[PDB]
RNA sequence: CUACCCUUGGUUGUGUGCUGUUCUAAUUGGUAACUGUUAUCCAGUUUCAAGACAGUGUUAGGUGGGCAGUUUGACUGGGGCGGUCGCCUCCUAAAAGGUAACGGAGGCGUACAAAGGUACCUUCAGUACGGUUGGAAAUCGUAUGUAGAGUGUAAUGGUGUAAGGGUGCUUGACUGUGAGACAUACAGGUCGAACAGGUGAGAAAUCAGGUCAUAGUGAUCCGGUGGUCCAGUAUGGAAUGG
RNA sequence: GGACUGUUUAACUAAAACACAACUCUAUGCCAAACCGUAAGGUGAUGUAUAUGGGGUGACACCUGCCCAGUGCUGGAAGGUUAAAGAAGGAGGUUAGCGCAAGCGAAGCUUUUAACUGAAGCCCCAGUGAACGGCGGCCGUAACUAUAACGGUCCUAAGGUAGCGAAAUUCCUAGUCGGGUAAAUUCCGUCCCGCUUGAAUGGUGUAACCAUCUCUUGACUGUCUCGGCUAUAGACUCGGUGAAAUCCAGGUACGGGUGAAGACACCCGUUAGGCGCAACGGGACGGAAAGACCCCGUGAAGCUUUACUGUAGCUUAAUAUUG
RNA sequence: UUGUGGUAGACGAGCGUUGUAUUGGAGUUGAAGUCAAAGCGUGAGCAUUGGUGGAUCCAAUACAAGUGAGAAUGCCGGCA
RNA sequence: UUCUCGCAGUCAGACAGUGGGGGAUAAGCUUCAUUGUCAAGAGGGGAAGAGCCCAGAUCAUUAAAUAAGGUCCCCAAAAUA
RNA sequence: AGGGGUGAAAUUCCAAUCGAAAUCCGUGAUAGCUGGUUCUCGUCGAAAUAGCUUUAAGGCUAGCGUGAGAUCACAAAUAAG
RNA sequence: UGUCAGAGCACAUUAAUGUGUGAUGGCGUGCGUUUUGAAGUAUGAGCCGGCGAGUUAUGAUAGCAAGCGUUAGUUAACCAGGAGAUGGGGAGCUGUAGCGAAAGCGAGUUUUAAAAGAGCGUUUGUUUGUUAUUAUAGACCCGAAACGGGUUGAGCUAGUC
RNA sequence: CCUGAGUAGCUCGGAAAACGUUAUUUUGAGUGAAUCUGCCCAGACCAUUGGGUAAGCCUAAAUACUAAUUAGUGACCGAUA
RNA sequence: AAUAAAUAGUCAAUUAAAGCAAUACGUGGUGAAGUGAAACAUCUCAGUAGCCACAGGAAAAGAAAACGAAUGUGAUUCCGUGUGUAGUGGCGAGCGAAAGCGGAACAGGCCAAACUUAUCAUUAGAUAGGGGUUGUAGGGCUUGCAAUGUGGACUUGAAAA
């Protein structure tokens, strides 16, 4: 099975928030994106976790 | 008679029947599932009328 | 099931935090039901005479039910619901919490 | 100079087993002698031989069909090797849907911060005409061409300013849901108005809860990781459990 | 073919089998190995390496070609790898106390396995094939030549050496050839590219011998040509006695068609007085034998094994014996 | 009015026998059992009579069945 | 022919027609869908025939109209051109 | 003396029988496979299809039949459009 | 292998279109069995007589009836007695509030910031009697090759002394 | 001054415990405390607290059971039982 | 005896069976298989079948270092509730408590220990006497008082029924 999806947690409240599909070859760089956080109840910068 | 120990660990009983069951497929991979499926499988349900004939006789 | 996997081993199992722990029971006094009861100046001594609770037993008492009544009485309970507490205090009844 | 922390050696010493010495003073004997006894069994003494070994008790290892208990799926115009067991696309399938075949045709055990979205701009392939190297074929200018182009891909299709290309901006590729439908024996799988909050794209109305779509995935037991407003066997914690 | 005399499945098969003297290999130094039993103990054996035990080939004569690739065994120790167990050490809890909180945190218990030590053994290196066993291709070239005497190439550890070679082995095949035979898919010797021969899981000659097999030959005969008669015991009759398998019930014909596809019972046409006896048995898909031939059963049983898991036995380390 | 094909199978209503228990009766002036004959029944059954027969039954009601025989290569026994 | 409840039963179907596929538009063959039958329901025609045709049987009739189908005889049942 | 003995070896023999004797018990082992299963009557009265299955002889669910209740015409069919 | 009839014959009864019997006419290929199915050349059954295979103990569910009936019903056990009902006996249970993993809360809970929207709640019954079914008990009757344990056989063969 | 030492216990394998090794209890092997100021236990454990001080023994009573005797009974079977 | 003593040993006297079965129960040791799980290696079966040893009128067990979390009882034993509970389990098959209560049924005592007396050579580490059978701590030592006191779990006779 191919496994290249990645979990996305938070850099402030620090829990896994989402799971996305990002290429580990054409752009394996960090993606500190903006998503909704319920524990913050606002748009927060979520960070990919290996 | 005795109550099935294995069975009773997975079904609750509510008022006026309506045996509450659990939801499976929570084991391995979220990416194999969609957001609606993940947010709906958390809710628990009750066996059907056809299933009820196989649940009432079970206990 | 004729070769099909049994239903219990196809679904997850419950988890009980009260494992190895037996929850303390609570005799609940719902206002709608105890309205049928004619007892006044309620205490554990009177309740056992009416067999609402076993005489050779004592259990903590909880108050329950927002169904308003129309008589002031004396309540000696251990637990109480907020809406039930409001219902029994507005009915001019006196309630003393026991512990 | 009053000293300390590191590299290392010499360096007196106390403890630990490792080999190399004897020794029986453990021990054994299927050495011999004597007594019970007239008893080659046995017991006792002495001697002899090793000997703190072997050996036994336990623990932990390796060889170990020598031995023991079990196993070795189904389908198949009968047995058997063949091929398959899951999922998706076309015909079969007879114009609702759907319908079998060990019938006729192919694939999947995915790809992508763009190939999602937003706002804006833009329109074929092929063919033809004319042009340096340069032609059959490099490309441009124009005409023509109904899209046979292209759509991340297997087939189905649709896709003629689109479902495709270019530019800029974010990653709604939202949180909690959800009336309601689909399909169905269960499990499940499909869509989902609309709501609360928060955003993103665009001034905008509107759109965004992934890709034009359908394959693209394994329940459950058990186990691990983080958090938890959960419990803490009398209590207090903790372990541990949820 | 086997050396032989012999043993063999009681009650199908008496041998090309097995055994067999002999040959070869291997282990065992004594309280021997081995074997049995839990263990004393016992055979071996009250033997003592010319004895016992195993493995294989099985008169006698001549040989046993190559290869240690992999395996098994033996030997070797460096190298890596290796348990239980010991503790170098680390972390955490409860809380005395210190602490404004937060937190730090002595001692007791607490919990955890990591430095290092840890054998035997495995990986590693050699020998052992009369130890398992295995022991090739491509191209050019021989008065064609497919052949293969030969020369180059590739692969392997080596590529069956000798011997034999339609054989108990040869599918083709009834191979060819000569003899045999008027005429012989059998037989005798030969031809050597031999599907899949082959040297102790042995090979060739091999004297004699086989209730051994096969072919030919002199004689020999009712085996046959070609069958028949004599006497009995039956078969037949008489007197006595007298059971069995089978058995839904029957008064139980023919041909065609039909059928669950092979009709005494069906329909159509035919014929047959009834009952017997003697032969002989077409049929009643005759009889006993709930298929046993083949298949299935999430059947059983046994057997083999790098199928799994255990485990006897053997071996190694620790610990008490044990200084 | 529909009506009265039907396996599996569903549903409903009844009958037979024994015993217990209460109310009855008969019976050496013959009970049961058995055989027979020329009855009644939708059927489980009910009779009637003749004689063997030589001392037990039947009728009405509930309760409970070692309760209802066409096969089981059915068990035994008897018989061809 | 809706739902619930109780009890089920069946998956080894076959035949005929239609449209087929495979096999050969060979097979009383297989696979299918559809229309009827037997299974689970007899009867008449069909020479006797489970699946063809007519047809769906409470029972008694020595009553009538008939369906398919038939009318020389077996064997009820017509003749004219 | 029987997961034993014996065996010039053949799976030989071990009381006319033996891939391992017989006897009693666990055990009434198990039998998706065979066989059978004993009074009357009335009414209704299918399926041999689908999915799943260490699964094709089996078993589970559906659909179906039947019985009780309700719905009782908006439901369901039959014709016409 | 008999039916529907029926000549004739001999009779005369549970007196009735009677019985027995049938020269002859029409018609007609057994019973269970399992299969899609057998007159079947598919199997079983010779016949006869008895016998011969869905019970029980407990518990639950469903139906019908009853008692009680909105904190009632009901006793397990135990005791008094005729081997008896009965009485004494409330030990406990069910229904009388559920939600949430639980803490906790509760005519609301949980998800959630939100009772937003959704889940359930927002309330009936108890115990016996009959029948049926299911569950534990071998649990309609019968049929395996099988495994272990406890024992006896070497008198038959074999082996040796 | 004393109150039951190879004792409690710790470890290696165990077993009983509903428990398939988990508090607790027992030991085949190793090891091995304190002296009521102490220990055990309050299902790991730790502190406080609670309770009792193992490491000696005995114990009618309700308890299973009839081989039988005595008297009696059987909604027991009646020679196929 | 070898060995002086000494043991081993030899003989003599006394005492318990040794043995049978109640074809029923108990304990302890030992200890299966088929089977179910649709198969099977966990497990179930089952600590059961079976064997042994000992019996007894029953056996085992029994006085809290018992439990266990309560103003909790204060030997043990048995039934029921607790409940098919919590849990345990290829967390599968399956197994399954325990407190608490209602009852059936009551019996509490006895040795070492501390210290002490006497007798053995008092290397006592030997024997016989008070002591006293514990945690609500006690016993031992000593100084005092009050008493003979019930009880049996208990000996002989006598009487009665």
């Amino acid at each position: 099975a191919v496994k290249r999806s990645t979990r996305l947690g938070c850099n402030d409240c620090r829990e896994i928030n989402y799971l996305t599909f990002k290429n580990v070859k054409k752009n394996p760089e960090k993606l500190a994106l903006n998503k909704f956080c319920s524990r913050c109840r606002k748009v927060v910068v979520h960070k990919e976790v290996k | 008679m005795k109550v099935k120990s294995a069975a009773k660990k997975r079904f609750k009983l509510t008022k006026s029947g309506q045996i509450k069951r659990k939801h499976a497929y929570t084991s391995h991979l979220a990416p194999h599932k969609t957001t609606k499926q993940k947010r709906h499988l958390r809710k628990q349900g009750t066996v059907s009328a056809s299933d009820f004939k196989r649940i009432g006789n079970l206990i | 099931e004729g070769g099909q996997t049994p239903l219990y081993r196809r679904l997850p199992k419950f988890g009980n935090a009260r494992k190895g722990f037996l929850k303390q029971e609570w005799v609940v006094l719902n206002l709608n039901k105890i309205a049928k009861l004619k007892l006044d100046k309620i205490n554990r001594a009177s309740l056992i005479e009416k067999q609402v609770i076993s005489a050779k037993s004592q259990l903590p008492i909880k108050l329950i039910g927002h169904t308003k009544l129309e008589k002031p009485l004396h309540f000696e309970v251990h637990k109480v619901s907020k809406q039930a507490l409001k219902a029994v205090e507005n009915a001019n009844g006196s309630v003393k919490l026991l512990e």
